[PDB]
């Protein structure tokens, strides 16, 4: 029989003792439902993740909630599996904690629903996809200068008023519109009021009916914040595997995953690794980000926010995330104050997929000419500042006259911004933005005014916006 | 400059005291004004006079190996 | 003499621009060294703290 | 190991409630003392990463006469 | 009710009493052992209980050296913590950590009152409601960094600057114009300097009002931990019973923290960050929250601070600076320039320098003094290199007034009468605010650059200037 | 008849338990010879040396080879002596492993040969010889600024891939033929291919048969590498004691001795010392290094390469060995990236023989004026880095203009570096490098370009290289 006794409680770490031979495996879930039998006790509903086997039939667990009220000798349910989290169409449009329970007040998920284990081994070498194919977003700065990958890890660099949530939300809308997939937002260790604001933005933008939210936030123990990306990822894996579609998987502040792992390691009593990180930093990051892959069934492509502490890109928590990333989309405050949406910095944003053997020769040459034109414009900024707009040369005036048209053609009208600006917003396929930037580079649209290029989708649409102005 | 003596002055004899009191001022002035003679624009005649005083103070305070000097 | 004074002020402008560029390159190499040294300081201090904790048992 | 958890379960109790829960609010103002103005320490980076923005009071602005010394 | 020695581990001795008769924590335990043969040494210790271990076992800290201890020596329980003699008896005397006279003037009889070292801090309802200012009669202190009555002051000063002269004139001025006893406590620094300080007490004559306690670097770290608490126990008698405004000098309060860091590693405690003990700020506050101004008395405290390697982010100066109310930073530039006391006017700050505490006129006068001295400090390279002639006037007036201000900041001390013959002065705060206001108005710009040197008030400036023929 | 069982096997470290009152002393050698009774066993031929005593008749040992295959309960034979190493005239021309066994495939040393024990106490106070005289090397930095001593300890501090094996081979090429006495090479934790190359150039240059070689290369478990240098050292000190011979001793990476001690120290039950090193980081190296001495019977002039981890000279294993050496040359990566070979830091490299009573007066004034101009140029580095050469006050321009020339005339072409560049290499006598640096300091060669001074033996070759450049 799998009924155990609580031996030690010390903070978020609980030691539970079972009988011999009936020990729970590592990473299994252990429920404690204890109703108070008198006035000297506290009602407790609390689950535990098994972390070690200490010997003498004792098991060291980590806690998912507050351990206050626990008594040595309180009996523990062994569930016989890890944290089983509901999957399927019942999760789309719902907000969840790390246990797969609704934070929302809409209703409870029934007991007959399918629940997939939170800890799964990564898909094998024989199951992965051999070819690197491009996840087409319809956002021109993304799919022209830092192209995404089905099965790719992408770093959002920005936050605090540069349009990160709008970019996230437009990615959900475009992928669930054109590619037919869904999205999963996993808010790992990020504060409660930003989760509330993000919930109400996706509520009043219609985006939420095609996404599933998982919030494990700051007020929760470190074992609860560490398993958030895994319980959002096991929701993304249902639609990768059983449905066979291309899924987004947002992890807001992936650095909170690493530091929650460091806190669980410091509670478990392990000797610290380089700096303040756990010894298993690369192994925990690998067990996270090797399930975000493209198989023959579908894909999971993850857009992730990275904190980069101490402005240090060589700190081990940035340095082990960057070994899994494939693209970076630097969001800039200067492009947001200029009137360019999305605020993706075109020169700072790089991608591994921007290569002729992956996307093609035409896209590569157009994208590199756009990058060289914008780099030379940024170099000529100081000459225009100290010398004036005129009298530089003819070629410098021509490259400014093309580069400013380019840097305003990068912005789009979003479908999510339709509720604020009234214009419907556009999905721009990648052949049309390659053709549009090639025609801007060849001088086909020098005679049009440059404020027609701002916030418009295609190149025919800037033809009609210039003839309407 | 950085070497401190905490007893200092009560250790010395009076003849060393009377003249070390102005050795220290000359050498501290040289240490302060040698910083403004590394590059640039050619300090005036009084500052160069006390730079020469300090450089001769530095050349006085040198010795050789295993030959101490008596106090006198 | 007017041409020479104009070239003087332009040469001092260019010299101070090159001085700021050299100083900023020194700033970025020194911040690389600062990041390496703060990393070594953090890991050295926690190795000391956990060694003193493991010494007791 | 739970020193971030210590401040986070404190500072996530400061909330503007909804109008269904009554409409009340708890606004918090934590203070963090730093030594010679380094915010790259451990408890400053934890409480900066928890709270909803920050107010820097420099000692250079306080010494020079700008009072209150809020670095904007 | 005797106990035997189990372990001797450096300064740390484990003692096992009998069951049910354990001593309370912080009690003093004594080992008087006579050598039974030639293979033993006469030992005489006072052990202080620090912890309670498992099986009737007590872990103690030795106030003296543990060399010569045998595992099995009988240990005597005093039934009380380290009882220190207090009162009028302690004035003019140098004491041990255990409250015993180091000097050869005798010993204190057994019928005298002895108070325990370890006492709780005064309660919230017993403290003073308004901030009062302890008036020292020193113009740098009374103008630019005022000492609050019941607060804590940091001295930043090495040697050759006049730290000891400043200490003994604070003793003189408080015992003259306030009737307040001073108590010196030398916590682990430089037995040579403690001897020099004691003979300067004997020469200046401020030994008759000072009780002194020395446990220096030559003593094991429990003694250096408990010195400041012994001296504070002596000062609390005068505060509680006599109702006086008492000074309490702790020389190198940093050694109080590092003695705890030396003890705690041997007690069996896990090390805190930077090698310090985990109970750093707790045992710092259990010292310094006893230094308060209650309703009936006051203890103000001037505390020398040696910051190790000038690292102000170190945890022991951090926990020391969290309690301070003012600093008086002594600089050798002003001491070699001729300005005694050599207090840096710009670096020495205070919490009291605020218009609710000092008034509005004092605040604006001291603020304009700080502004013109900052403006004079940021002209020093220009004056030293380029010269006075290139100084672009409306700055030459600034240096003209700032020299006269920084020479008027120096006093003739009562202590330095024996060295100069000049009798010394006690300058109230209203007269020094009026004097610096009259210098800032430009009333005394016609006077020479001297005659501000080593005078008390502003009428002494014009009498010294007409004594030189001006 | 008294043998022991294996109790614990933890990496390189084996616990052996003997009977009561029959346990060995510290440092004695223990042999494990097992016969592999069934399919589940492996033949073993191990030598263990005692390191500690643990109580309950158990013994904490360090293995000299790999412990893969050891079973608990395996029987251990005590030998009653430390690791005995054969020595005599029979070790000249032979190559040995850490057990003193020949590995050059030329035969086996007979059992009746003389075998000295490895572990002996150091030479005392009254036995040492403190004469100081210059060992001439033909290298301009070494002859000018840090003169080596014939009979003293010499250290080659450097990072990884900076030039100290090239410098140890250049000193072998310049000294070992001219020496006329026995050489000993101890290879502690260097490459195994560098032991093959060095053996074959000893065979080609005839320095073998007056050379005894011992290799303990970086493939070996750390119990070997802690004892390699002691085997080479007992071979050398036989010659200087029993024969009174002049002995050259070469150790490439004596850092690997202390690193191999650090690799075993955690398993021996010790608390971590400074950084990751043993607590005994100074006495384990002092009991080795202070046996490498010149006494009244003979002298050992030992040239030792010393690795510096992560280019950190403040690390405890490079820091605690500066106090052991008479002359050092500190190699810099900053100079090796400038093309300056040997990359000897001219300021940080010192000697006990740069005194006016030893090298003479003129040598000493030229050396100190070279160091003074290089120190003034190092002081001017920041002004040159930000403001450039333009603001220096016309004597500092002359300091920089001469110090570039001095810094490049410290670099030299080697005979060993002919395989790197094709340039044949030079041997500069001491009088000619003092004359060349004196003529550079006098202003005689300011008109030549500064790239004409790189990788050049004497100063007439500076003249002819500038002539071929077109000045
Ligand atoms: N005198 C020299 N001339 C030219 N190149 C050299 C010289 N000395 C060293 N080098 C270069 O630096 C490298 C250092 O190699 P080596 O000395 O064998 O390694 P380590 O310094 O780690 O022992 C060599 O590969 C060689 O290319
Ligand atoms: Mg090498």
């Amino acid at each position: 029989m799998t009924r155990g006794r609580v031996i030690q409680v010390m903070g978020p770490v609980v030691d539970v003792k079972f009988e011999n031979g009936h020990l729970p495996a590592i990473y299994n879930a252990l429920k404690i439902q204890h109703k108070a039998r008198n006035e000297n006790e506290v009602d407790i509903d609390l689950t535990l993740e098994v972390a070690l086997h200490l010997g003498d039939d004792t098991v060291r667990t980590i806690a998912m909630a507050s351990t206050d009220g626990l008594i040595r000798g309180m009996e523990v349910i062994d569930t016989g599996a890890p944290i089983s989290v509901p999957v399927g169409e019942v999760t789309l449009g719902r907000v969840f904690n790390v246990l797969g329970e609704p934070i929302d007040l809409e209703g409870d998920i029934p007991a007959d629903a399918r629940r997939d284990p939170i800890h799964r081994p990564a898909p094998k070498f024989e199951e992965l996809a051999t070819e690197v194919e491009i996840l087409e977003t319809g956002i021109k700065v993304v799919d022209l200068l830092a192209p995404y990958i089905k099965g790719g890890k992408i770093g959002l660099f920005g936050g605090a008023g540069v349009g990160k949530t709008v970019l996230i939300q437009e990615l959900i809308h475009n992928i669930a519109q054109e590619h037919g997939g869904i999205s999963v937002f996993a808010g790992v260790g990020e504060r409660t009021r930003e989760g509330n604001d993000l919930y109400h933005e996706m509520k009043d933008s219609g985006v939420i009916s095609k996404t599933a939210m998982v919030f494990g936030q700051m007020n929760e123990p470190p074992g609860a914040r560490m398993r958030v990306a895994l319980t959002g990822l096991t929701m993304a894996e249902y639609f990768r595997d059983e449905q066979g579609q291309d899924v987004l998987l947002f992890i807001d502040n992936i650095f909170r995953f690493t530091q929650a792992g460091s806190e669980v390691s410091a509670l478990l009593g392990r000797m610290p690794s380089a700096v303040g990180y756990q010894p298993t930093l690369a192994t925990e990051m690998g067990q996270l980000q090797e399930r975000i892959t493209s198989t023959a069934k579908g894909s999971i492509t993850s857009i992730q926010a990275i904190y980069v502490p101490a402005d240090d890109y060589t700190d081990p928590a940035p340095a082990t995330t960057f070994s899994h990333l494939d693209a970076t989309t630097n969001l800039e405050r200067k492009l947001a104050e200029m009137g360019i949406y999305p605020a993706v910095d075109p020169l700072a944003s790089t991608s591994r997929a921007l290569a002729p053997e992956i996307v093609g020769e035409e896209h590569y040459q157009v994208a590199r000419k756009v990058q060289q034109t914008l780099q030379r414009y940024k170099e000529l900024q100081d000459i225009i500042a100290i010398l004036g707009m005129d009298e530089l040369s003819d070629e410098d005036k021509l490259v400014v006259h093309r580069a400013r048209r380019i840097q305003f053609f990068l912005s789009q009208n979003f479908h999510v911004a339709e509720q604020f600006t009234g214009q419907p917003g556009s999905y721009v396929p990648v052949k049309e933005t390659v053709r549009g930037f090639k025609e801007i580079l060849e001088g086909k649209y020098d005679h049009l005014p440059e404020d027609a290029f701002r916030l418009v989708g295609r190149i025919e649409e800037v033809v009609e916006k210039a003839k309407a102005m | 400059g950085l070497s401190v003596s905490r007893v200092g002055g009560a250790a010395q004899i009076k003849a060393m005291k009377k003249v070390a009191g102005t050795l220290r001022l000359d050498l501290a002035a040289y240490r302060e004004l040698e910083a403004f003679a590394q590059f640039g624009s050619d300090l005036d005649k009084a500052t160069q006079a006390k730079l020469a005083r300090g450089a001769r103070t530095v050349e006085v305070l040198k010795q050789d190996l295993h030959q101490p000097i008596p106090v006198e | 003499l007017l041409d020479a004074k104009a070239s003087e002020h332009a040469a001092r402008m260019t010299a101070m621009k090159n001085a700021t560029d050299n100083a900023n390159e020194l700033i970025r190499t020194l911040t690389l060294s600062y990041n390496r040294a703060r990393q070594a300081a953090i890991t050295q201090e926690i190795t000391e703290i956990v060694a003193g904790a493991n010494a007791l048992q | 190991g739970d020193i971030f958890y210590l401040h986070s379960r404190l500072l996530e109790r400061a909330a503007k409630l909804s109008d269904a829960k009554g409409g009340g609010s708890l606004t918090a103002l934590p203070f963090v003392e730093t030594q010679a103005g380094d915010i790259s320490a451990y408890i400053p980076t934890n409480v900066i990463s928890i709270t909803d923005g920050q107010i820097f009071l420099q000692s250079d602005l306080f010494f020079s006469g700008v009072r209150p010394a809020i670095n904007a």
